[PDB]
Parts: structure tokens; C-alpha cells; sequence
DNA sequence: TCGGATGTATATATCTGACACGTGCCTGGAGACTAGGGAGTAATCCCCTTGGCGGTTAAAACGCGGGGGACAGCGCGTACGTGCGTTTAAGCGGTGCTAGAGCTGTCTACGACCAATTGAGCGGCCTCGGCACCGGGATTCTCGA
DNA sequence: TCGAGAATCCCGGTGCCGAGGCCGCTCAATTGGTCGTAGACAGCTCTAGCACCGCTTAAACGCACGTACGCGCTGTCCCCCGCGTTTTAACCGCCAAGGGGATTACTCCCTAGTCTCCAGGCACGTGTCAGATATATACATCCGA
């Protein structure tokens, strides 16, 4: 009989753990029923968008394994992800290749 | 006999250091600096290793972003060479001093 | 101890300036940069030691540094 | 010998859905774990302040939806609202 | 016959407007501006009066601080007259564009 | 339309309070663009708080909450 | 008949008549002082809550409030606020 | 404009050690089921928002003359790059020790909870003086002689 | 160098509305007693942080040398400032209608709580292939005659 809530909602992230972390961390006194389902759907979408952009850069540098340089390039080349992760330092990431034009010969 | 015109090795070092991802400060002098300026807050502290690595990551990222904004100030003044009043202008517009 | 601000040498500031994208550097940038770095490190070390004293410990862990930087307005991914 | 919970296997499953022929190292998995915890705490705190402003005592899916619209920028916010509404519909219809 | 040398009335208007505390924009045109650019988010909204006063306070304070940082950029370029590329430099160092 | 109601002498008075001696002639169009971007970003969040509270009236507390989310924190209006 | 509104007007007025015995205050300045007290309350309370969550506790004691004041106020102002709080707790117990 | 000469991708081989997979167990999530309290829905009422008119006058708009600042070119000297040989200390590996972070087990003192009074604090209402405005005269800084 | 003159500043007189104090009535803070559990303390373990030693070589250091860039100086022209005249719409006072914001009352269904059971996820133990590190070499870009 024991089905998980994630299989019922058709998701990959847990719903039971999100509900436990909402009830345990002092956000409000009651927590509803659709709140962990909505929040697990949102977190799954954001994770899928980041990893979809990162795997393409791992292809472009001809690799089969993602590293923080590839995560850095994927975040900083996108527009709205660069506004979401605006003041965030990613460890072992480096910078983008920018040279000003008046310095070039 | 063979010498490059001044500017060429500067440009290719710019490309070489923007291509890699590594730590650009030696780490035993940085560890001694951290322990020294932490000694004036609590005597006989005992750092881990990942704590010193996290501090070195954060400090390197801060200095690189400050140098980018300093370079934009120096280009705005119609120069190429960076001077310390550019650093002062950047840190005062940003909201730090 | 009096040194160790001198231990941040002067090819290292050059390498940080070239990752920043800088072509030609003056000769007073070195002392100015050492002052900037010492001020930033003091403000972070003070809050890390405050969290460590409140937890009743004697070691500064990585999470205390992460929490200090998060208070400054500078999040850091990869050490939590 | 003590347990510490994370989001490693779920990020691994989402990666095997989008790119079926690649892997991920340990440092990048640590970065993705930090990202998921960050965004979770940010959305949950915003929903809590909405529920406190309106003098109520319940965090519901409408609070989560308005927190998502305030927190994320435009096209990303529209796609997140669509995904969450589809999940809630498929959860109630499969009761 | 009597005319002041150009700059004098500018300096005493600087002193006169830094001495007072009032609203420096007319408020019926500002109210029409607020209702117009709110019309593209929800049709037939209904503002209060203190809401429009709060928006006018916040907008005035933002523009005054932007002009102070713009003036520092223009002095750094060894000029007196403020040009729009100074505004662009200020808003890009600050972290807005 | 109505952005031309932010006239030329009003921008000059705000610049005089900022401490500005001499002004060019393109600052006016630049400043109208800046003010329009700021007001769009604040009124969007104020209308979102109003739509969540099931109202049709924009109160002053909604403006205060939106400005506090931007990081600006106005004192004096509730 | 209206619905009551709790505020901090009378207490700010008490402190003003201790510190300047012949000075009044207008309405807008009292509103600014009310907003200031609410702001500082919410900053210190939020930081103490986050400390109690980091150390796996369920209780906000006065030690969390002391550490939050020490993290959040700058310098000599924190040095005097710690003294005022400790002195008031000591006078409260006895 | 070709010629040489550094410096950088490009191909191929070989090792190592981290990522991916498999097992056991154990604790946290799911399944039924009961109590009661927050929230949804209807009705009222009265405040505060929106629209319109009319006279006043302060501020916006428009020319006009001219002077001071932006900008472009030129000269000079000096401060910062590029490259060479010498020194210094950073990095690596390995050994040893011990303080202190981490987990178990007992128990008690402190905070939640509940019922009954009662006085502090909020709304409402006079009421007088602090501040706002009008006018006049003194002062003082600016600019052309 | 001094006189004219155009804006600030100080003083006095009138008046009007908004702080400030008094009064009545609810409702939240206080007081007293009881219960269970969170945290303080004592004890054992075992694991990383600190200190030291020898070797190798990569990088920091000091020094000549030359040149490109910062910075001062000059001229000119053009565009923004100050001032006077005309127009226009903001501001104040007023009337009037009605939408929607609070508030109260009355159910009802949604979430917390409990208890039992079981399966998913975490710690630990293998194993092999993805990438880091050699050598050899096309070939691209810079500076000079």
C-alpha cells in the first residue's frame, strides 16, 4: 500500500522531507498540504535548468563530467540566473574572458 | 637581441590567467597572516584547514572584483595605468568608505 | 609578530590584477592593496571568532567562516 | 557512524534525465547541495513574512506561489508557476 | 546693467536647496505618472494618498544620491560639467547595470 | 506622455540639492529613463502584495514592504 | 469606538521627559521613533533565532541576545549596550 | 612584405585514484483514525476615494547675448615594462603526540499551561501657547569702476 | 584698491490649530500552583591539528636599459548660464456620489496528534576507466630589414 507522495505528484525530489523541514524550522504554526508539493516542483525545475546549461559547456570543452568551472560559465552566461545568483561566490570557478577594447593594439 | 614590445607579454598573461582556475597567493604566508590577525581577538585559537581555504577563496574573489571596477574608473579618466585614487573612487561609490 | 602583511608579495598582486584584466600598474597600488585586504580580513575574522565563542569551542570550523561571510552579504557555495 | 542528510541522489537523478551520458564530481555536487538549501530557505522565509503580514497562521500553496513571483525574475517565474501548478493538479486528481 | 558672473547664482541655489526640506517635484504630474505606469499591471487600481507620498519621498531620495555619485565621477575626470556617461559609470560600479 | 511632466526645472532642483554646479543637455532624457526603471520595479511588488491580500486599493504599507524588499527601508509612513 | 492600535508613543515620551525635561515632540517624529524601535527589535530577534537554530537548541536565552547585540551593533555602542542589559538583569533578579 | 623565432594547440601513451555500483540495516515516512479550532462566506455601514468647477497666481516656456569651459594638438622627461643571473623559502613526504571534538547516561530545575482579578493603557474631548506668517530695517557680499 | 546694490538676517506683532492633559472603560498582565522534558554535567574514545626534519627546485629578488605614457601648456569655438516677457496649468476651496474596507456572526472541514509497520536511504566495501602528465610536432603571430 505504501506509495510515496513524490510518485503520486510525479516528481523526483522528496515531498516528505520538504514537509518535515517546513514543520521543523519555525516558519509558521500550521503547514498546509500543497505547500511541499509546490515547493518540490519549483526546486526540481531550478535544478534541471542549471544542470541543462552546465552539461552543454561540459560538451563544449569536450568532457564527460561536470566541474565548478562549467557551473560558473553556465550561470554567468545566462541572463536571469545571473540576476538570481547575483552576489554569490562559487568556489574554484574563475572569471569570464573579458578584455577592454582600448587596451588592445 | 629578441625583445617584445612592451604590452605584449601583459596581454598574453591576461589571457593565461583568465583561462585557469587556481589560487594565486602562496598559502603558508596567507596562513601566517590569518593566524596573526586572529591572535588579537582570542589567544590560542586552533584553525582547521578548510577554514583557511575558505578564507583564501573569499579574499581572492573580493580583490579580483575590486580590480575590475578600478580598471573601469581608470579608463573613464582617459588613462591606462591604474593609480590608487581609482581604488578610492571605486570603494566610495560602492558604499564601503 | 610584525610581518606577514609583507608576505603578500609583489608578483601576487600582479597576478590578481591580470585576472582582473589590467594592463599597466603603478607603484603605490601594492601598499594600498595590502591595506584593503587587511581591513576585509579583520571584519570577517571578528565575526567568525564570535560564533566560535558562542558555540563554546576552541576551533574555528568552516561553517563559522561561511556564516560570517553570509552576514557580510557575500554568500559562498562549496564548503557547507 | 552518524547520519547526515543531503540532496545528492536527487540531483543525480535529474542529471540522468537531462543528460543521460555524463557524470558529476564531488565538488560540483557540494555546490549544487548548497544551491538547493539556499533557494529553499529564501522562498520559505518570504512565505512566512507574507503569512505574518496578513495576520494568518497557515503557509499554503498560495503563499508559496506569491513568494515565487516576488523572488524570481520574469520568464523563470512563469515557468516555475506552471510547473508547480501542474504538480499540485496531478497530486489532487490522483488522491 | 547689473548681471552676476555665471556660477554665483548656481552656488547660492546649492546652499538654498541644501538648507530646506521639501518636495522638489510637482505632485499632480507625479500622481499621473504613477497611475499611468501602474495601469499596465492591473486595470482599475485605486491608490491612497500616503502611498503616492511614500513613492515620491523614495524617488526623490534615490535621484539625489545618484547625482552625488555622478558629481564625484565628473570631478574625477577633471571636469565640472556633468555628462550622461558619468551616470552610466556610477550605475555600473554600484551594481545596477 | 506623462514622463514629460517631470520638467526641466525640477531635475535642475534635484541636481542643486545633490551639489551640482553645471549640467549638460542630455541629462534630462537619461534621468527620465532612470526614474521610470525605478518606479516600475517598485510598483510591481506593491501590486503583487495588493493582489495577494485580495484588495483593490494600494495602501502605504504595501509600498513600505516593497521598498524594504529592495533594501531601502523608509521610516515615517506607518 | 475603533479597534485599538498598540504603539510605543507613551514610553518614548517617558524617556524624553527623563533626558530633556522641557522639550516636546511632534507627530511625524514620534512615528519615525516608533518605526525605529520596531526595526531594531526585528533585527536582534531574527539574529538570535538563527543562532539558536545553528547550535541545535530550542530556547532563546539572554546569552543569544547578548551575542546578537555584539554581532549587530558597531563598536563602543555595543560596548555600552552590553553593560546596560547586564545591569538590568542583575537588578531584576535581586 | 618576407623571414626567423618563440609560443601555443594538437596527437599519442601510461598510470592512478576517485566515481559508480552493490549490501545490510535501521530509523524515518506512510496509513488509518479522532478533536477542535482557523478560515470561508454572507451582511452591514460608513469612510474615504474619485470626479467636477471656478478664480489666483506662481511657475514653466521662450528668446537673446556672451563668456568660460571642453576638447584637440604638441613636448618632454620619467617611471615602468622586459629579460638575466643569484638567492631563498615554499612545497612534499614522513613521524609522533596529544588536546579536544563527539557521543552516552542520569537527573533536576526551569519554562509551558491554566484559572481569577484588577489596574494599566487606548479612545475621546477640550484648550491654550508654539510656531507660521507679514512687515520693516540692518548687514553683507559681489562686481565694475 | 573702494561705492552701488541686491539678497540674507534679525526683530516685532498677530493668530490659529495641534500637542498635552484629563476621564472612563475594557482586556491583557500578574499571581499562584503543577508537570514533563531540555539541557547541564561527568566520563570515555579516537581523530585530526600541531610541531619538526630533510630534500629539491620553482619562484622571488635585484638590476640594467630603453621607450611609451602621463601631464602640463595653448587656442578656439560653442554651448550653457543669467535675465526679461508671455502663457498655462497647478493649487486651493467646494460639492456630491458610491465603492469597498473593516467588522461581526455562524458553521465545517482541514491539520495536529497518536500508534503501528516496513522500505528507502545512508555507511561501508570493491573495481576499473576518465583524466592528468610525459614526448614529438604542425602552425600561428610578432617584430625587423
Amino acid at each position: 500500500k505504501a506509495k510515496t507522495r513524490s510518485s503520486r505528484a510525479g516528481l523526483q525530489f522528496p515531498v516528505g522531507r520538504v514537509h518535515r523541514l517546513l514543520r521543523k524550522g519555525n516558519y509558521a504554526e500550521r503547514v498546509g498540504a500543497g505547500a511541499p508539493v509546490y515547493l518540490a516542483a519549483v526546486l526540481e525545475y531550478l535544478t534541471a535548468e542549471i544542470l541543462e546549461l552546465a552539461g552543454n559547456a561540459a560538451r563544449d570543452n569536450k568532457k564527460t563530467r561536470i566541474i565548478p568551472r562549467h557551473l560558473q560559465l553556465a550561470v554567468r552566461n545566462d541572463e536571469e540566473l545571473n540576476k538570481l545568483l547575483g552576489r554569490v561566490t562559487i568556489a574554484q570557478g574563475g572569471v569570464l574572458p573579458n578584455i577592454q577594447s582600448v587596451l588592445l593594439p | 637581441p629578441h625583445r617584445y614590445r612592451p604590452g605584449t607579454v601583459a596581454l598574453r598573461e591576461i589571457r593565461r590567467y583568465q583561462k585557469s582556475t587556481e589560487l594565486l597567493i602562496r598559502k603558508l604566508p596567507f596562513q601566517r597572516l590569518v593566524r596573526e590577525i586572529a591572535q588579537d581577538f582570542k589567544t590560542d585559537l586552533r584553525f582547521q584547514s578548510s577554514a583557511v581555504m575558505a578564507l583564501q577563496e573569499a579574499s581572492e574573489a573580493y580583490l579580483v572584483a575590486l580590480f575590475e571596477d578600478t580598471n573601469l574608473c581608470a579608463i573613464h579618466a582617459k588613462r591606462v595605468t591604474i593609480m590608487p585614487k581609482d581604488i578610492q573612487l571605486a570603494r566610495r561609490i560602492r558604499g564601503e568608505r | 609578530l610584525r610581518d606577514n602583511i609583507q608576505g603578500i608579495t609583489k608578483p601576487a598582486i600582479r597576478r590578481l590584477a591580470r585576472r582582473g584584466g589590467v594592463k599597466r600598474i603603478s607603484g603605490l597600488i601594492y601598499e594600498e592593496t595590502r591595506g584593503v585586504l587587511k581591513v576585509f580580513l579583520e571584519n570577517v575574522i571578528r565575526d567568525a571568532v564570535t560564533y566560535t565563542e558562542h558555540a563554546k569551542r576552541k576551533t574555528v570550523t568552516a561553517m563559522d567562516v561561511v556564516y560570517a561571510l553570509k552576514r557580510q552579504g557575500r554568500t559562498l557555495y562549496g564548503f557547507g | 557512524k552518524t547520519r547526515k542528510e543531503s540532496y545528492a541522489i536527487y540531483v543525480y537523478k535529474v542529471l540522468k534525465q537531462v543528460h543521460p551520458d555524463t557524470g558529476i564530481s564531488s565538488k560540483a555536487m557540494s555546490i549544487m547541495n548548497s544551491f538547493v538549501n539556499d533557494v529553499f530557505e529564501r522562498i520559505a522565509g518570504e512565505a512566512s513574512r507574507l503569512a505574518h503580514y496578513n495576520k494568518r497562521s497557515t503557509i499554503t500553496s498560495r503563499e508559496i506561489q506569491t513568494a515565487v513571483r516576488l523572488l524570481l525574475p520574469g520568464e523563470l517565474a512563469k515557468h516555475a508557476v506552471s510547473e508547480g501548478t501542474k504538480a499540485v493538479t496531478c497530486y489532487t486528481s490522483a488522491k
